[PDB]
């Protein structure tokens, strides 16, 4: 088996003389369970944080771009990814958040994430997910993976910057790029833009709600027809019938939503179409691969692009064993 | 089927 190297990569290493990342450094080192100086480190996130804190909660841009779902800190199955969806260096990426937390490894996806939206901040998106917060990071191994690797001073830093991710994207004025879903106190893009992204999620309301959405138990053989109802099973936010999302898109005039927080055995599920147009009313992507390392589902990502719609399927990567709570 | 144009490539390694 390899060995991590304790040589830890140096600002001056990573960037050069330009200021530009050097991606082809890091990935290599990466790859070898290497790690970057706290100061690096901290150069990286806050660099990202910047950026995105001139983004705006709903972007639209409209340009081929490939959707990703859940990573879940799994960088060893984010390398393969990119190898099947193409390089970042040409390719657009489009993630739906949930970057961190179950995998032991959410300090190598944020930075290496962090990294690519810097030296491509026009073909890199990243979304904030349900997992973009402080109260699930203490819960969950990421506080504590921080502090094994780093230090509070990394984590605090990587909390400040989630809160300047945005929270959906409109591709192509058509598409609407999220995490969770739609919203009952959201039924136009203006109830969107009026929300405060700098900020953490909190345990209820329209905000979380998006990030926490989905769809409901039944989305296709329903008895009731309700629109939106309480989420039993996520322990929170609602959750939306295939009348009440066909509804919200009809009034903003919507193609189709693209969104994740729900593992796939495929890596993608199609809803229920549109009774006008032959295009599925809701998508979910995941591309977090073996799930919990136990299911052994597979991942995949949306590729928009000329008006047409590829979905680029994989299989789980290699990784080493990691014991609970670092135990 | 879908009005637009769609695709889709093949797995790393079939399951069942």
């Amino acid at each position: 088996v390899p060995f991590p190297p304790s040589h830890r990569l140096t600002a001056k290493e990573v960037f050069d003389n330009d200021g530009k990342p050097r991606v082809d450094i890091l990935k290599a080192h990466l790859m070898k369970e290497g790690r970057l100086e706290e100061s690096v480190a901290l150069r990286i996130i806050t660099e990202g944080a910047s950026i995105l804190r001139q983004e705006k909660n709903l972007l639209d841009i409209d340009a081929p771009v490939t959707v990703c779902g859940d990573i879940h800190g799994q960088f060893f199955d984010l390398m393969k990814l990119f190898e099947v969806g193409g390089s970042p260096a040409n390719t657009r990426y489009l993630f739906l958040g949930d970057y961190v937390d179950r995998g032991y490894f959410s300090i190598e996806c944020v930075l290496y994430l962090w990294a690519l939206k810097i030296l491509y901040p026009k073909t890199l998106f990243l979304l904030r997910g349900n997992h973009e917060c402080r109260h699930l990071t203490e819960y969950f191994t990421f506080k504590q993976e921080c502090k094994i690797k780093y230090s509070e001073r990394v984590y605090d830093a990587c909390m400040d910057a989630f809160d300047c991710l945005p929270l959906a994207a409109l591709m192509n004025q058509q598409f609407l790029c999220v995490h969770g879903g739609l919203s009952p106190e959201i039924n136009t893009l203006d109830d969107i833009r009026k929300l405060d992204r700098f900020k953490e999620p909190p345990a209820y309301g329209p905000m979380c709600d998006i990030l926490w959405s989905d769809p409901l138990e039944d989305f296709g053989n329903e008895k009731t027809q309700e629109h939106f109802t309480h989420n039993t099973v996520r322990g929170c936010s609602y959750f939306y019938s295939y009348p009440a999302v066909c509804e919200f898109l009809q009034h903003n005039n919507l193609l189709s939503i693209l969104r994740a927080h729900e593992a796939q055995d495929a890596g993608y599920r199609m809803y229920r179409k549109s009774q006008t147009t032959g295009f599925p009313s809701l998508i979910t992507i995941f591309s977090a691969p073996n799930y919990l390392d136990v299911y052994n589902n597979k991942a995949a990502v949306l590729k928009y692009e000329n008006n047409v719609m590829n979905i680029r399927q994989f299989n789980c990567s290699p990784h080493p064993y990691w014991l609970p709570n670092f135990m | 089927g879908p009005h637009p144009v769609i695709v889709i490539t093949g797995p790393h390694e079939e399951l069942e």
